RNA sequence: AUUCUUGGAUUUAUUGAAGACUAACUACUGCGAAAGCAUUUGCCAAGGACGUUUUCAUUAAUCAAGAACGAAAGUUAGGG
RNA sequence: UGAAUAGGGUGAAGCCAGAGGAAACUCUGGUGGAGGCUCGUAGCGGUUUGACGUGCAAAUCGAUCGUCGAAUUUGGGUAUAG
RNA sequence: GCAGUUGGACGUGGGUUAGUCGAUCCUAAGAGAUGGGGAAGCUCCGUUUCAAAGGCCUGAUUUUAUGCAGGCCACCAUCGAAGGGAAUCCGGUUAAGAUUCCGGAACCUGGUGGUUCUUCACGGUAACGUAACUGAAUGUGGAGACGUCGCGAGCCCUGGGAGGAGUUAUCUUUUCUUCUUAACAGCUUAUCACCCGAAUUGGUUUAUCCGGAAUGGGGUCUUAUGGCUGGAAGAGGCCAGCACCUUUGCUGGCUCCGGUGCGCUUGACGGCCGUGAAAAUCCACAGGAAGGAAUAGUUUUCAUGCCAGGUCGUACUGAUAACCGCAGCAGGUCUCCAAGGUGAACAGCCUCUAGUUGAUAGAAUAAUGUGAUAAGGGAAGUCGGCAAAAUAGAUCCGUAACUUCGGGAUAAGGAUUGGCUCUAAGUUAGAACUGGUACGGACAAGGGGAAUCUGACUGUCUAAUUAAAACAUAGCAUUGCGAUGGU
RNA sequence: GCGGGAGUAACUAUGACUCUCUUAAGGUAGCCAAAUGCCUCGUCAUCUAAUUAGUGACGCGCAUGAAUGGAUUAACGAGAUUCCCACUGUCCCUAUCUACUAUCUAGCGAAACCACAGCCAAGGGAACGGGCUUGGCAGAAUCAGCGGGGAAAGAAGACCCU
RNA sequence: UGGCUUGUGGCAGUCAAGCGUUCAUAGCGACAUUGCUUUUUGAUUCUUCGAUGUCGGCUCUUCCUAUCAUACCGAAGCAGAAUUCGGUAAGCGUUGGAUUGUUCACCCACUAAUAGGGAACGUGAGCUGGGUUUAGACCGUCGUGAGACAGGUUAGUUUUAC
């Protein structure tokens, strides 16, 4: 969005900014909580903290193949 | 007519690149196949990209010598892999997001990546980000397993297969389209081929045999058949459904 | 008649998979301010009615603008 | 794979405060970050006009005109030959 | 391209002294050497197990030493940087130059003197002392290791004191100018983390955070702009005094202090994604004693003596007479360093350190081709507003359709400056006064209103007559197509 | 890939609708005199000292038509027309002054480069004569100028055929 | 291109019956032809490929009158004056703008008023290069097609010293 700039038209180059934002900010981690947890690696949800490792499948924390096989 | 376009494939000053920076693109190295406890398994160690697969990747350890000096065991990448978990495999072994085990040990409609599919290829099927293949040939189907690959065709393999179970890593390609060309261009170069493209009807008939007329239009045929030469097979290969 | 069948269909049984809906119970029934709400089980969570009372003491009614909610059909992006 | 852009103007997103609003709108200031945001030099491009063509380069010279954190420019090494 | 006392032309010889500056290992682009085969050669393949390298045990021979052969050990395997991989400052002197010769002071590479822990023996013991024999870190795990981008808080002109001179011309000793200095070691600061943990709250702060301040278990620490101290007993220097053969040669001597960048400090922190490399040497290889205080050593560090440093490039030109356009040709040509005041910077303006006008010349200065000015007119002229004119800053007021809501705005329409005084004995802005052609006075510095097209946007382009509507572009769909694909 | 011939509504004037032939069978939403129109100064309004552009429509479509797509519709340009305001050496209208050279001189020293010859009017003619027929005319030493011929500086023409 | 003829044709003499109020000739002229001539408009390969480069205009270098206007004259079916026609005679004068590439085509404002014909239309080593011989790209129209067209559109070499 600020990387696309006046390429792309209105569907995109406005809404993508409103992916973007859910993809932001410092969270906190599965087993401490310092101000960390963002996007570190691309789809790699890191910890700079305490240095630990999630499992869920492509996006955040937890996507489809957690929802099956973390579940039953 | 000159040379076509696409017979200069086999060989070429645009057919080579960059093959030994690549610190090891995403097959699977030995495992362990027993799982008594477990013997060659371990955690993961670095993220790190290799060049090829457009996507991140990583370094693992198991009983063997392996942070940095030697090079071969990458791991692949699932959200969120790094330090402090452990990997596990074997035959029978436990069924989690991110551990490599078989096609045969997880039930039906279980997604997996990096799989293989041939008699043993280390890894072949979905390494890099976004792919994952669909096993679903088990239980009716009784001796000889089914991966159904995720169009809508076939593949017959025996026991075959090890592979991730998961969706993998990333995501950003089709869910986060570009911007522009140049940075599309970095594709081509990690990859050896001719890039972008003109119009077959815009080059001359000489030079690609799509051209012909002083009001453009394709020459010879769009369709052209499966069993044809070099310049004369171009277009759309075989147009068995037409819209 | 198009169509489907001797390249073995309909079908009958067995085995496996995918999605949607919940017959009967079902009503002259109940709930929700209205739109709306049908297998069974569990968790978070709301409202009404009854009963001896206890209790703050007009705190109330209504309300242009304004704010929030919206059957189906239609549109956008990703799945199926 | 190695080297290079001084200077100068704006600022979403995130987050907080203050007046105001049934509540939301509104509305006043601070903190702060993503740019083919953007601007002028390096690097780098060629629209107009006059003089040359037995002359300085086998397509030359003067006046005049463009871009620059982006699909950026450039050196070296090495490979591809009808 | 002339004269010519001159030249790289012409001819002859000399000068360039390194462990010290370059000439190496391993990772990348990339590539090589060797043998046999697969096969028609090319070539791919083998190197990956031996190889290569290292530890432990035995036998024969010889010596100041030594060196060799046999037996035993699985835990590793291709090649090449600019980024990765030794050391250094200052003066004398030259027809020429020394991190090179040389003078003075360093460092690297080998030959002489001093011991700390696991674990163990003997003696002694709160203790500590010593003889026998002591190679030694292919890792758990962490490093060397790489996209874009933002706010801090510190790093100057000038003065003070000392020496010297009052200007060809009216006149001048608190006016101007010169002088005003110095490797290293010791001393000892911002960031981080066992202040993780966290009661509390230093830090413009939103603050979970981290610190004055308080708590554990018994409690504290690293890195490091600057400053302070040592070297320097000594050395230089504004400027003068003598010898005196009057050619030429020496000898003596001053001041020393206060207001400030874009270096370095900050990969942390803030916050986004396209998701961040690989390796030899080397770090990595797990702390005990006294509460801490305090005190010592280390397969490490201190003390001390002698020799040797390989092997060449080394002059010098490097916008050039040495490279390079056949050329003594208006040329190509990597690439280093950064003062004053005026104007953002690196425009312009103009002086320093500092340098220089080329292989022909004089006098007049037509026609014609090469520069500026002006009455009146205001587009009327020419393929051709091509050419040429209006206007311009700072600060305040005032201002148009409509949106893919990311926009248009500097639209139009108007008004004023510098200087000096005063507001306040110290940003800047507000009051106040006069004049001229004009306050941006050199330099420098927007034309506006009204209607209309196409490629979405930025982008690619015909090397000696075609810069576009050609083609690409982020994005989207069908078809090949399961990859041992399609091609 | 997406038709012809014939007949037909008060009244000038037109064909809704109908019949017939032919072929495999005959087009929607929306738009028009085009980068495409023979016919056409078509036909009408406004503008202009005339004005066909500006801008307003007419219907008289030689020969418009939905995916190598109609259509909604904002931003951006060394790309394309006109009206409007101030104005302009381009011109009217040319003059004057200035820089440098021409004139003139020294030195050394180019360039591709070699037809006997060099008047005009009339006449014949290898066909447009200074050159041949008659007639009129034509002297030499020398320098500065200027674009009319011969047709320069040059390449075996650009049209054109083998 | 030059030559030739005047094809295609222009002009005049003019046969002069008609018709204009009577009335062959104020005027209008059926029907056409003879001589001249070279303008509409072309017949012909005679003479030409080691060049035969285009149009409208600027600028400057001629001669004639198939005559617009100025000197001189005569006549009418002409009242002065308006109107209509013919002879002697080439020294001189012969506009400004708008439509249109453009004279043609076609309109206006004046003014005393705004002619005819040839000459290498002076005419690209004086000048513009709009008009005018190749090369990006598109449409209509034609052919199995590469591509073409007696149809239109968009960019695309004026060298030098006589």
């Amino acid at each position: 969005t600020g990387k696309y700039g006046v390429r792309y038209g209105s569907s995109l180059r406005r809404q993508v900014k409103k992916l973007e934002i859910q993809q932001h900010a410092r969270y906190d981690c599965s087993f401490c909580g310092k101000k960390t947890v963002k996007r570190g690696a691309a789809g790699i949800w890191t910890c700079s903290c305490c240095k630990k490792t999630v499992a869920g499948g492509a996006y955040t924390v937890s996507t489809a193949a957690a929802a099956t096989v973390r579940s039953t | 007519g000159r040379v076509i376009r696409n017979q200069r494939k086999g060989a070429g000053s645009i057919f080579t690149s960059h093959t030994r920076l690549r610190q090891g693109a995403a097959k699977l190295r030995t495992l362990d196949y027993a799982e008594r406890h477990g013997y060659i398994r371990g955690i993961v160690k670095q993220i790190v990209h290799d060049s090829g697969r457009g996507a991140p990747l990583a370094k693992v350890v198991f009983r063997d010598p392996y942070k940095y000096r030697l090079r071969e065991e990458i791991f692949i990448a699932n959200e969120g892999v790094h330090t402090g978990q452990f990997i596990y495999a074997g035959k029978k072994a436990s069924l989690n997001v991110g551990n490599v085990l078989p096609l045969g040990s997880v039930p039906e409609g279980t997604i997996v990546s990096n799989v293989e599919e041939k008699p043993g290829d280390r890894g072949a099927l979905a390494r890099a980000s976004g792919n994952y293949v669909i096993i679903i040939g088990h239980n009716p189907d009784e001796n000889k397993t089914r991966v159904r690959l995720p169009s809508g065709a076939k593949k017959v393999i025996s026991s075959d297969a090890r592979g991730v179970i998961g969706v993998i890593a990333g995501g950003g390609r089709v869910d986060k389209p570009l911007l522009k060309a140049g940075r599309a261009f970095h594709k081509y170069r990690l990859k050896r081929n001719s890039w972008p493209k003109t119009r077959g009807v815009a080059m001359n008939p000489v030079d690609h045999p799509h051209g012909g007329g002083n009001h453009q239009h394709i020459g010879k045929a769009s369709t052209i058949s499966r069993g044809a030469v070099s310049g004369q097979k171009a277009g759309l290969i075989a147009a068995r459904r037409t819209g």
